């Protein structure tokens, strides 16, 4: 699971591995020591030998520090994201889709790990599903009713309004429902009662 | 040079010795005493990569040749990628374990071998859908998924001049 | 001098406001690469290809070929990756129905094709169409396009038969016409907004994919910027190739003729220039692949971004996907990249009203629960913000909050007590 | 070379002579007059920032 820290570290060891082994190299150069060729060469003989040994291992650092640079430049962007997802999900509640996690994000929790962070992903995750039949709308003296906040499904004989992401039945009445039409233009509706609640409370 | 010699169909003008190839590589040469056209084309290369199940699990080994038809190098299975020898391939698809290429992974499994197969991008699941159906969720879970991602890495400062000139 | 666009002079007022009357659906198109090809150059076969005494000389610069071999497969395991984290965010691989069922959208174009061998749709098709040895081996993507678009029908059939619900769990179906008023809801226009002008949006939708099929049909220039991707990773190849006929200094560009024209001890002088040239166009192809690596794989994130929240959801951020509202979107595979049809509800056919930011009735102020009061000359009706259906102001539509004495513009009216 | 040479108590093997490191940088060396083992450690350097 660490793998995404263990595999940065892994990366610096074999940057700085390879930029000492690149010491070991004549690089066309008479030795891989400075301290041999001066020992052994004089200097009008040696100043060849050093210009190669000098060209071969300033290119072996400019290559580590160039690819330190892309490398950085991963890194920027993954904190980029850490400092975004700290603000978003752990800071507030995120409606980005898989942003905070798969389902639907409640929060977060940050946990440092070396050179990184773990957050823990809180999500809810729809369970149980359960089929029903549903209408757009439902007539009712005429009258086209739609839910304010939820669906219309029918357990197979009666009608209730429920919330969508958790099956929560309700009676339909006009709190529940709003009207917009004559039952002439939706395709899909069905006719069931909407309750009133007024009226049981005006007849006694 | 080195390569293979094959008898050619190029139009060479009368004039003309060899055909350098855009990347001005001699790819034909006329041959000096039977005045004839031979294409040359370099003897057959590619990377071998080898498909290990895990010293730990096994030391069975599959090896890919990759981009060279078998014809031209016991299993044998010709994929896009290559020739692949040692993978007996399957008909059943499964996830991919190691990627090979080309829609093929392979695997170790069972007397156990390596098997070359199409990898399978999940499980085949038509949705109920019809116009006046909908499926509810009457439960939950509360799942606690784990995120990691890398902040910073280590700081390193390399002394140019101790490095290249030690002392 | 170049036009900055036209001038407008929005007609501003503190009590006046424009409300649309009608709508438009668009279908955009978003394209956005993927992936790139999946080159490795065999360090010593292009430096010293066939050369065994070049192949000694170059054993005297260190690690330089085995690192640039890791650079170039960390940059092909890569592309995979990026390939895999847009299009394998499916679980299962989702089946439209046959009954096709959908309100009157109309899929054929994007829903994949059984004529054709491939899984691949009309669209997918277009585009497809469209969009076009030294060392040098290329290597395949791990996932063909057949599995692209097996994964691109599997999200667009997600989708279409169970709305934003397939990207957090179980894929629960839902009619394509409730789906769509529930991504009405999503924008702030009531349900019956679409219920009551179902036909119209869903022939708006239509044509608008035709227009998207019309306009891939013609014009070649929306898809340049994978294009460019391809003619980017092609032009660093050639030029690779075609720095392998230079001296940098030495007496010839091949190492056939240097060998077979000098000594050893003459002839590595100038080997050695030769490799020195070769091993630094080596070093600056794949240094700049390796930005042009990170350029694709911010690319990738933000087609896996746009995937999750442009297709398995639907995004309130503003302009994320698309100009307008944004409704939903379908992903299409295309040539290294993917291609996002974002439809988007766009408000059209403005008028003005007198706006005012509370009503007076009996001494208290109302304020609309969810809308904004406006009046056409005489009458005040509560209307919704992205749509006009004036409404009478009633206590259902407004909640009361203190006297007069405070809001500014704030009118006189009655609020009917049903 | 140039180092700081400390008494060790790593077991060379009888036919060694020096050991290295994992990057092949000399780390140990045995006194050619004494049979004894020495590590040998660069000398403190660092950057002077102000
Ligand atoms: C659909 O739901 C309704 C109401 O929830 C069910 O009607 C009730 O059923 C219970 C037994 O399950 C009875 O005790 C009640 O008296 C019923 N009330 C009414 C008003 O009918 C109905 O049985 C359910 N139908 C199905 C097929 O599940
Ligand atoms: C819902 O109920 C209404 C009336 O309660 C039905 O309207 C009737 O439709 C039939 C056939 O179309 C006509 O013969 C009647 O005259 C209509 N009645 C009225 C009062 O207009 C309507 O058909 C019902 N819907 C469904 C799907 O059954
Ligand atoms: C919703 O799911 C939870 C489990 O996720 C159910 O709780 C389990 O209930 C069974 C039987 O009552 C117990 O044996 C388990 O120990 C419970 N698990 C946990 C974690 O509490 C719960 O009953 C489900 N509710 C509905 C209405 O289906
Ligand atoms: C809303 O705009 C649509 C067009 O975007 C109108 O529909 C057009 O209506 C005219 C005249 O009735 C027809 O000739 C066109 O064929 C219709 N186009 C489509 C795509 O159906 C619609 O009438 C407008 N509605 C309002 C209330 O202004
Ligand atoms: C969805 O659109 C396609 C093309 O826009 C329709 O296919 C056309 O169908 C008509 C007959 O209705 C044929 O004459 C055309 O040749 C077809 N064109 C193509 C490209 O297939 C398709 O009918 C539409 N879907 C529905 C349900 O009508
Ligand atoms: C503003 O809208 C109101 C509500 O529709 C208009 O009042 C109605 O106008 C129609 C004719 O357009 C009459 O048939 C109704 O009797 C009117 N109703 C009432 C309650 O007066 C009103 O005319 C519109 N005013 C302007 C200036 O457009
Ligand atoms: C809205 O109505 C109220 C009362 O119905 C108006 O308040 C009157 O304002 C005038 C002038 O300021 C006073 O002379 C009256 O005594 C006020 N009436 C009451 C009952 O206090 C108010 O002016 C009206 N607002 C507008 C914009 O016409
Ligand atoms: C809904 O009905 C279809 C019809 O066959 C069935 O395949 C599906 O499993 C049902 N869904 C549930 C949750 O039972
Ligand atoms: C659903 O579609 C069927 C045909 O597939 C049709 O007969 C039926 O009337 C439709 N029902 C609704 C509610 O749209
Ligand atoms: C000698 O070379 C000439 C010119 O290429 C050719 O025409 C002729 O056949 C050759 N004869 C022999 C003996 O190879
Ligand atoms: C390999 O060569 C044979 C012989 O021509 C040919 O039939 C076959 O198609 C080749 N396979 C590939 C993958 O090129
Ligand atoms: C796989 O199936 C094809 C046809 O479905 C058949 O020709 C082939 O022999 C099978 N391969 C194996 C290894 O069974
Ligand atoms: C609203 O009134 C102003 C008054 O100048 C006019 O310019 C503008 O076009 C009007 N808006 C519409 C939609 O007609
Ligand atoms: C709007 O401004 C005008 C003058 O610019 C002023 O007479 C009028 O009272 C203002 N209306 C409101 C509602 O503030
Ligand atoms: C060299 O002579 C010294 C005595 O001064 C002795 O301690 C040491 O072991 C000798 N080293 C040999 C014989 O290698």
């Amino acid at each position: 699971a660490l793998g995404k820290l263990q595999d940065v570290v892994n990366q610096n060891a074999q940057a700085l591995n390879t930029l000492v082994k690149q010491l070991s190299s004549n690089f066309g150069a008479i030795s891989s020591v400075l301290n041999d060729i001066l020992s052994r060469l004089d200097p009008p003989e040696a100043e060849v030998q050093i210009d190669r040994l000098i060209t071969g291992r300033l290119q072996s650092l400019q290559t580590y520090v160039t690819q330190q640079l892309i490398r950085a430049a991963e890194i920027r962007a993954s904190a980029n994201l850490a400092a975004t997802k700290m603000s978003e999900c752990v800071l507030g509640q995120s409606k980005r889709v898989d942003f905070c996690g798969k389902g639907y994000h409640l929060m977060s929790f940050p946990q440092s790990a070396p050179h990184g962070v773990v957050f823990l992903h809180v999500t809810y995750v729809p369970a149980q599903e359960k089929n029903f039949t549903t209408a757009p709308a439902i007539c009712h003296d005429g009258k086209a009713h739609f839910p304010r906040e939820g669906v219309f499904v029918s357990n197979g004989t009666h009608w209730f309004v429920t919330q969508r992401n958790f099956y929560e039945p309700q009676i339909i009445t006009t709190d529940n429902t709003f009207v917009s039409g004559n039952c002439d233009v939706v395709i899909g509706i069905v006719n069931n009662t909407v309750y009133d609640p007024l009226q049981p409370e005006l007849d006694s | 040079g080195t390569g293979v010699l094959t008898e050619s169909n190029k139009k060479f003008l009368p004039f003309q010795q060899f055909g350098r190839d855009i990347a001005d590589t001699t790819d034909a040469v006329r041959d000096p005493q039977t005045l004839e056209i031979l294409d040359i084309t370099p003897c057959s290369f590619g990377g071998v990569s080898v498909i290990t199940p895990g010293t730990n699990t096994s030391n069975q080994v599959a090896v890919l040749y990759q981009g060279v038809n078998c014809t031209e190098v016991s299993n044998v299975f010709q994929t896009r990628a290559g020739c692949l020898i040692g993978a007996e391939h399957v008909n059943n698809s499964y996830e991919c374990d190691i990627p090979i290429g080309a829609g093929i992974c392979a695997s170790y499994q069972t007397s156990q071998s390596i098997i070359a197969y199409t990898m399978s991008l999940g499980v085949e699941n038509s949705v109920a859908y019809s116009n006046n159906s909908i499926a509810i969720p009457t439960n939950f879970t509360i799942s606690v998924t784990t995120e990691i991602l890398p902040v910073s890495m280590t700081k390193t400062s390399v002394d140019c001049t101790m490095y290249i000139c030690g002392d | 001098t170049m036009s900055l666009g036209v001038e407008n002079s929005v007609a501003y007022s503190n009590n006046s406001i424009a409300i649309p009357t009608n709508f438009t659906i668009s279908v955009t198109t978003e394209i956005l690469p993927v992936s790139m090809t999946k080159t490795s150059v065999d360090c010593t076969m292009y430096i010293c290809g066939d050369s065994t005494e070049c192949s000694n000389l170059l054993l005297q610069y260190g690690s330089f070929c085995t690192q640039l071999n890791r650079a170039l497969t960390g940059i092909a395991v890569e592309q995979d990756k990026n390939t895999q984290e847009v299009f394998a965010q499916v679980k299962q691989i989702y089946k439209t129905p046959p009954i096709k069922d959908f309100g009157g959208f109309n899929f054929s174009q994007i829903l994949p094709d059984p004529s054709k061998p491939s899984k691949r749709s009309f669209i997918e098709d277009l585009l497809f169409n469209k969009v076009t040895f030294n060392g040098l081996t290329v290597l395949p993507p791990l996932l063909t396009d057949e599995m692209i678009a097996q994964y691109t029908s599997a999200l667009l059939a997600g989708t279409i038969t169970s709305g934003w619900t397939f990207g957090a769990g179980a894929a629960l179906q839902i009619p394509f016409a409730m789906q769509m008023a529930y991504r009405f809801n999503g924008i702030g226009v009531t349900q019956n907004v679409l219920y009551e002008n179902q036909k119209l949006i869903a022939n708006q939708f239509n044509s608008a994919i035709g227009k998207i099929q019309d306009s891939l049909s013609s014009t070649a220039s929306a898809l340049g910027k994978l294009q460019d991707v391809v003619n980017q990773n092609a032009q660093a190849l050639n030029t690779l190739v075609k720095q392998l006929s230079s001296n940098f200094g030495a007496i010839s560009s091949v190492l056939n003729d240097i060998l077979s024209r000098l000594d050893p001890p003459e002839a590595e002088v100038q080997i050695d220039r030769l490799i020195t040239g070769r091993l630094q166009s080596l070093q600056t192809y794949v240094t700049q692949q390796l930005i042009r690596a990170a350029e694709i794989r911010a690319s990738a994130n933000l087609a896996a971004t746009k995937m999750s929240e442009c297709v398995l959801g639907q995004s309130k951020r503003v302009d994320f996907c698309g100009k307008g509202y944004h409704l939903m979107s379908f992903p299409q595979s295309a040539p290294h990249g993917v291609v996002f049809l974002h439809v988007t509800y766009v408000p059209a056919q403005e008028k003005n009203f007198t706006t005012a930011p509370a009503i007076c009735h009996d001494g208290k102020a109302h304020f609309p629960r969810e809308g904004v009061f406006v009046s056409n000359g005489t009458h005040w009706f509560v209307t919704q913000r992205n749509f006009y259906e004036p409404q009478i102001i009633t206590t259902d539509n407004t909640f009361v909050s203190g006297n007069c004495d405070v809001v500014i513009g704030i009118v006189n009216n009655t609020v009917y007590d049903p």
